[PDB]
């Protein structure tokens, strides 16, 4: 596929997780090919697999083809059949129910400054055990919910939570030789203020308790590591996922010998 | 999982 990632996944033994959080550093990554490319950072909360995969998604995305501009914007997504025939962005199809219009779905976000002022998108997703509905909060304020009625596998809880970045490479390099940026456009090793991060890496267990998994409990995914990568930075209060990169310049020059 |  033409998608590349720098993501971490927390796999639970069953579908009993009752929520998750993500506090995502906001940036305005540049796209090499804005006709079709996109760059985003999000959470994915899921249950099932294959055609029974159900997802709850929220984060920021730079996708001019969909939003009409190059700003990072708040988005949501979902699927009830592994992206085969169900699911959509934002409120473009029936699915998500917005209850509070204080925050707009699709709103532009203020991007952080390299070596300067940082901005974060705090999102908290919580399952209501009376209904199975999954509620979304932004910076502590309610937005709405994904109702249990659209799902079949995630109605009682989730088995997997993933966090991180993704780019879509419309130029057909497989995401291996495009300067479309992920996160801030800088490699994770640059750290706070320079590389993008995801913090508040927390889940809610079956009993309703908040758990912050240790670094070793996540599986990492970075299939184009010379272009986009991730690095955990453990602070003394909470674990950071630094992720992203500048992408790879197309400087291969192989010929037979 | 969901996104990878
Ligand atoms: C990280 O995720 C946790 C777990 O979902 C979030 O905790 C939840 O936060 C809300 C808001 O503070 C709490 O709601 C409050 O409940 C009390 C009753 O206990 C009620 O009197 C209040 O009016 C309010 O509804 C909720 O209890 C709490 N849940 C747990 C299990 O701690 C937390 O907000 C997330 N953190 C971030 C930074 O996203
Ligand atoms: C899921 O696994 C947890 C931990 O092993 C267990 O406490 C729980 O009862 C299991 N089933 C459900 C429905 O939560
Ligand atoms: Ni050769």
């Amino acid at each position: 596929t033409n998608h590349q990632y720098a993501v971490i996944a927390y796999f639970y033994g069953n579908a009993s997780l009752q929520g998750a959080n993500a506090t995502i550093n906001i940036w305005e990554p540049n796209l090499k090919n804005p006709n079709g490319d996109f760059s985003l950072t999000q959470i994915w909360i899921s249950a099932g697999s294959g055609s029974s995969l159900n997802t709850i998604e929220a984060g920021w995305q730079v996708y001019p083809g969909r939003t009409g501009d190059s700003q990072p914007r708040f988005f949501i997504y979902w699927t009830a059949d592994g992206y085969t025939s169900t699911g959509c962005y934002d409120l473009t199809c029936p699915g998500f129910v917005q209850t509070n219009n204080y925050y707009a779905i699709g709103m532009a976000l203020q991007p952080s400054v390299y070596g300067g002022q940082q901005y974060e998108l705090n999102e908290s997703i919580q399952r209501d055990p009376a209904t199975g509905n999954w509620w979304l909060y932004l910076w502590g304020t309610v937005v709405g919910y994904w109702p249990a009625s659209i799902y079949n596998s995630i109605t009682n809880g989730a088995d997997t939570v993933e966090w991180g970045g993704e780019i879509y490479d419309s130029s057909g390099t497989g995401g291996f030789h495009t300067t479309t940026q992920m996160g801030s456009g800088h490699f994770p090793t640059e750290g706070y203020g320079k590389a993008s991060y995801v913090r508040d890496l927390q889940c809610v267990d079956t009993y309703g308790n908040v758990i912050s998994p240790t670094a070793n409990s996540f599986q990492g995914i970075a299939p184009a590591p010379n272009c986009y990568n991730y690095q955990f930075q453990q602070g003394s209060s909470e674990l950071y996922l630094f992720y992203g990169g500048p992408g790879c310049q197309a400087i291969a020059h192989h010929h037979h010998h | 999982g969901g996104g990878g």
